[PDB]
């Protein structure tokens, strides 16, 4: 939504015709900026195809490593903010009565005299299996 | 919301507007 | 600048300091930009235009 | 630069046929008694190899004597602050902490109770010699 | 959306369950028509008109 306000708020100076191959080529390199980082997200995601916690794990990882450049690691924490707030709830969900729902699997751990929880292997929280232990 | 967003990218264009204007005043009164 | 930006590119590879020399390096290569917008601003008709 | 603005303020004036060799000469004027005063500053600067206090020393006496001309005055004025006030500001924060750190031996005092340091007689200061002694 | 509410009309037959979502499905009609109405108010030209 923020990438498309920009670009009809221009076509009122087109109406007044005059920009620029050059004034056009600034407001894309930032715009650029923010179109390379999505697209090479959504490229690791297209070699990746993880979900849940393993996800989680993912986007914890770019928060390490877009770092040196704010505004890219502004979006890298965002997103890792926007995965974790649905998982954390189901995590709350699982802690308060203990309704394990699995549209596909989001959390890690399974229902089973069995005792037989498990976490996963297949994903992991945005810490280490210490905290899935816990 | 839709509305609001629509101002905040009006106010980046009026400091674009704004920053091109003072560097035209100096190449009309020192020209 | 532009080759440094060409090279620039990891996942964040043999040093965390690297890319940030680079970002900055984008930060005073998005300077210049702001310097040949209002040379263009000076080309069409809205100063003389001599060399 | 201020040269180079005086450059771009005549064309302003070139831009129809009126410009006589004397109407720009007021301009020369000013010009040729600025380009004759700096090039004299910059051959004591040059040939002599000239490091240390003594440059310090050099663009002090060359405001001292041109009391003749006002212009000329103002130009080596602003050359002997422009150059001594990174000069003061090295001593100021010697004097004041107590630690040195010459990059390319840029002050009088170097390295060498039982721990020496020594003014060189390679430069010789634009101060007093005793208030360098101190 | 239109036609879903032409082929509504039952006294109430096999369910009032049925025709409570249709009416859900029709309150959220009301919603598509407020949009109809701002960009028309958007119009006004005496904004510029660009699809």
């Amino acid at each position: 939504k923020e990438y498309m306000i920009l670009i009809s708020q221009l076509e009122h100076l087109q109406r007044q015709g005059l920009l620029s191959l050059q004034k056009l080529w600034f407001y894309i390199q930032p715009t650029l900026r923010t179109m390379e980082v999505l697209a090479s997200i959504a490229t690791s995601l297209n070699k990746g195809e993880c979900f849940g916690g393993a996800t989680l794990s993912l986007l914890h990882d770019r928060t390490f490593g877009y770092t040196g450049d704010s505004q890219a690691q502004e979006l890298c924490l965002y997103l890792t903010k926007a995965a974790s707030a649905p998982y954390f709830d189901i995590l709350e969900r699982w802690i308060y009565r203990g309704i394990i729902n699995d549209p596909y699997s989001e959390f890690m751990v399974e229902e089973h005299w069995d005792q037989r929880y498990t976490i996963v292997q297949q994903q992991i929280p945005s810490f280490l299996q210490k905290v899935a232990d816990k | 919301a839709a509305a609001a967003a629509a101002a905040a990218a009006a106010a980046a264009a009026a400091a674009a507007a704004a920053a091109a204007a003072a560097a035209a005043a100096a190449a009309a009164a020192a020209a | 600048i532009k080759k440094y930006t060409d090279q620039r590119s990891l996942d964040r590879a043999f040093g965390l300091v690297g890319q940030s020399f680079c970002a900055a390096l984008h930060q005073e290569l998005k300077e210049y930009y702001r310097l040949l917008s209002v040379l263009h601003s000076q080309l069409q008709v809205e100063s003389s235009l001599t060399l």
